[PDB]
């Protein structure tokens, strides 16, 4: 599970290449799953 | 329309900056890694 | 048409589908060539 | 074209068209001769 | 288009710059940076000129080349030659040494023992393919 | 006037050395034969 | 033939180094006939 932004999501995926996609965390060519994204803006966005 | 052609040439190139920059919103090369970039030798590149 | 300019130029993950098509039509003509063979040396033998 | 003229002298012009030739490398590299594949049906078979 | 200041989510301006890569006849003017190293000839080595990048022997040839010609190529449509970058010398690349190899044995139920065929290699070469100079002693025996 | 440019106009098509090969390419050339 | 041709010229090369030529460029090798052409010359003999 993860913090990523709104942008970044499409990286979290098997071939892409981006920030998170190479140094953060990396997702096999094989990989086999499902990648479940929904904004919680609500739980973690604060004034400042 | 009108787009702008320059012609570069007679040099040696840190595209790796290029990459290394969070200030592109979109990056994406249709036959070479961004990376390993650094690797190759080409007799003319051109920017528009 | 260089294996190792995709090498160079690709990473695996957009490299892998770019050689796979090489590999299915070289490994097809090397298919190619030893039917070819087996038919051409079936006639040699004949007469030998 | 008044006043004096110049000694003689001829020079010529022609138009280059897209044509396929057979180019004949030397030992040195050179090119000795070459083959107009669509001057004439003897040339085609020349190309073939 | 206008692109309003502060309105545009696919409104604003994408400033794009697309790099054309075109690759000729001639000589690379634009290279990627630093590593001319020392040219080792006569030993197989991994070599990239200019880009071009394959495995050979480099040895000096006695090819004519024309002062414009970069470098030549085989039937094959692979490179025989090239000149380097740094010297204007002709180097001629003779892909490092290989062949199959078979095992001639007697059968196994008869013995263990073997004797290793090298197809189409000098018999000098057999430590060279291997590295034997890197292995133990024990391997060193099989080398020569 | 014209003159019969037999078979001049050929050019080294390209950068590329190659010896003892007959090889084939496509550029624009002066045709064979042609007036000039 | 061009392949075949240049195979030749291969084994030519006394001054080449590392010069494996079983090894065209691409793996395509050639073996040699078990009964030598001095040897095919002797059972003809004989035949004869």
């Amino acid at each position: 599970s993860f913090v990523i932004r709104g942008d970044e999501v499409r990286q979290i995926a098997p071939g892409q290449t981006g920030k998170i996609a190479d140094y953060n965390y990396k997702l096999p060519d094989d990989f086999t799953g499902c990648v479940i994204a929904w904004n919680s803006n609500n739980l973690d966005s604060k004034v400042g | 329309y009108a787009w702008n052609r320059k012609r570069i040439s007679n040099c040696v190139a840190d595209y790796s900056v290029l990459y290394n920059s969070a200030s592109f919103s979109t990056f994406k090369c249709y036959g070479v890694s961004p990376t390993k970039l650094n690797d190759l030798c080409f007799t003319n590149v051109y920017a528009d | 048409s260089v294996l190792n300019d995709i090498l160079s130029r690709l990473d695996p993950p957009e490299a892998e589908v770019q050689i796979d098509r090489l590999i299915t039509g070289r490994l097809q003509s090397l298919q190619t060539y030893v039917t070819q063979q087996l038919i051409r040396a079936a006639e040699i033998r004949a007469s030998a | 074209s008044s006043g004096w003229t110049a000694g003689a002298a001829a020079y010529y012009v022609g138009y280059l068209q897209p044509r396929t030739f057979l180019l004949k490398y030397n030992e040195n590299g050179t090119i000795t001769d070459a083959v107009d594949c669509a001057l004439d049906p003897l040339s085609e078979t020349k190309c073939t | 288009y206008g692109f309003q200041p502060t309105n545009g989510v696919g409104y604003q301006p994408y400033r794009v710059v697309v790099l054309s890569f075109e690759l000729l006849h001639a000589p690379a003017t634009v290279c990627g940076p630093k590593k001319s190293t020392n040219l080792v000839k006569n030993k197989c080595v991994n070599f990239n000129f200019n880009g071009l990048t394959g495995t050979g022997v480099l040895t000096e040839s006695n090819k004519k080349f024309l002062p414009f010609q970069q470098f030549g190529r085989d039937i094959a449509d692979t490179t025989d030659a090239v000149r380097d970058p740094q010297t204007l010398e002709i180097l001629d690349i003779t892909p490092c040494s290989f062949g199959g190899v078979s095992v001639i044995t007697p059968g196994t139920n008869t013995s263990n023992q073997v004797a290793v065929l090298y197809q189409g290699v000098n018999c000098t070469e057999v430590p060279v393919a291997i590295h034997a100079d890197q292995l133990t002693p024990t391997w060193r025996v099989y080398s020569t | 006037a014209y003159t019969n440019s037999f078979t001049r106009g050929v050019y080294y098509p390209d950068k590329v050395f190659r010896s003892s090969v007959l090889h084939s390419t496509q550029d624009l050339f002066l045709p064979f034969f042609s007036n000039v | 033939a061009g392949f075949i041709k240049q195979y030749g010229d291969c084994l030519g090369d006394i001054a080449a180094r590392d010069l494996i030529c079983a090894q065209k460029f691409n793996g395509l090798t050639v073996l040699p006939p078990l009964l030598t052409d001095e040897m095919i010359a002797q059972y003809t003999s004989a035949l004869l």
